[PDB]
């Protein structure tokens, strides 16, 4: 999981 | 003929319309923006999903801010007379009101303004859908256990609430786009579009939670954000 | 164009179609049949109701059995190509399978056969609705506290169950026609026709009970009887 | 009330  | 109703958009023009997918994965080193692993999964899912809805899909990868603006300007100047609707999907880094080209930011309002009722006449009265997978800020959700307006007939399907991060899984794609394609696949021949998007809201809200070794980013939740200036119901199917 | 569905009859031909109303009130003395007080109330209600649905209404009064057969033969030989549907309402004395001309009985099957898929080609594939206010026998309900079939696309909206009397009020009109017009007025721009008829069933079943000085005929109830050979959903409205 |  990564943030944009 | 008999009694008629007109509560839903006319979606039986010869063409459903364009689906423009801007897939920004790799960013210029000087911007300091990370590569968006998983976004190709999103772009492929969207291409297939909208293909099956009979949209003329155009995929674009790694566009500069200048290329984004030129593309959308050019698309807005096409003759859409024979098209029912317009769809644009943006996959990128972002902040509130902003999406990133590979070399810097673009105002979302600059992009969407090209399609204003008074600026793209062949789309006046037709639904213009902007689907945005990008952050809208840095907040994290901890969860809990005569005329028509020029801004009419737009729909902005945001991946996340105002002010918040948006989550992308490097293997599976983004939570929002994953969920959106799944609900369109299952319900586009059955449900009105707001009800489809509402199912997307629930799917993202209930089925995803972040996993991180970093406590700051761990166990976080997301709710997408439907913003509708539509004036009619939208069904992707039609009768006959 | 986009995905299409065809679960409902095409009801946007230039014309909704004919609504033939046969109103038999006065019967030849030799038949021994009573005059049907209240039936003019029914005929007027139906005329107005179907007028508002944009049917071309033709009212006929006091037809002999010969005139009924000739009328329906002639109507079946019209060109219905530009019409969406056909409606025939029969108001008379009757028995199971039979309706009365002023001078004697007509087989219901003889009337409806004129409109068989193979005998009225301009109505093939279109809904053919027969609405029948007449007895179907003498039972009383005490209540409790490549090709298509030639018989396809017919709907028989019977006022009462098989074998049973049907009730007409001399002041208000018949229970069934009263109720039918009321539900069409309220729901024709909203509900599919089977659901409208289901509301008619409930209205007749719940809101009426006979009053008679004759114990045999007092405190009786009625349920109408929907008989559908339709192959699609029927909405009296269309989209556009 | 009458029957048909």
């Amino acid at each position: 999981d990564e943030v944009d | 003929s008999g009694i008629s109703l007109d509560n839903s958009y006319k979606m039986d023009y010869p063409e459903m319309g364009l689906c423009i997918i801007i897939n920004n994965k790799n960013f210029h080193k000087s911007t300091g923006m990370t590569s968006r692993s998983g976004t190709d999964v999103d772009a492929a899912n969207l291409r297939e999903t909208f293909r099956n809805l009979k949209y003329e899909v155009r995929n674009k990868n790694d566009l500069t801010r200048e290329e984004i603006v030129e593309l959308m300007r050019d698309v807005s100047k096409e003759d859409h007379s024979k098209r029912s609707s317009f769809v644009c999907v943006l996959l990128s880094h972002g902040e509130e009101g902003i999406i990133f080209g590979t070399n810097g930011p673009v105002d979302l309002a600059k992009i969407t303004n090209f399609f204003r009722g008074d600026r793209c006449r062949s789309l006046t009265g037709k639904p213009k859908l902007f689907i945005i997978q990008a952050c809208r800020g840095t907040e994290l959700d901890c969860g809990i256990e005569h005329k028509i307006p020029v801004e009419a007939d737009f729909l902005y399907a945001y991946s996340t609430a105002p002010g918040y991060y948006s989550w992308r899984n490097s293997k599976d794609g983004s939570w929002f786009i994953q969920s959106l394609c799944a609900m369109l696949k299952q319900y586009a021949d059955k449900l009105e579009f707001m009800h489809i998007l509402t199912r997307v809201n629930r799917k993202v809200a209930t089925e995803f939670e972040s996993f991180s070794f970093d406590a700051t980013f761990h166990a976080k939740k997301q709710i997408p954000c439907i913003v509708s200036m539509l004036t009619k119901e939208l069904y992707f199917y039609h009768h006959h």
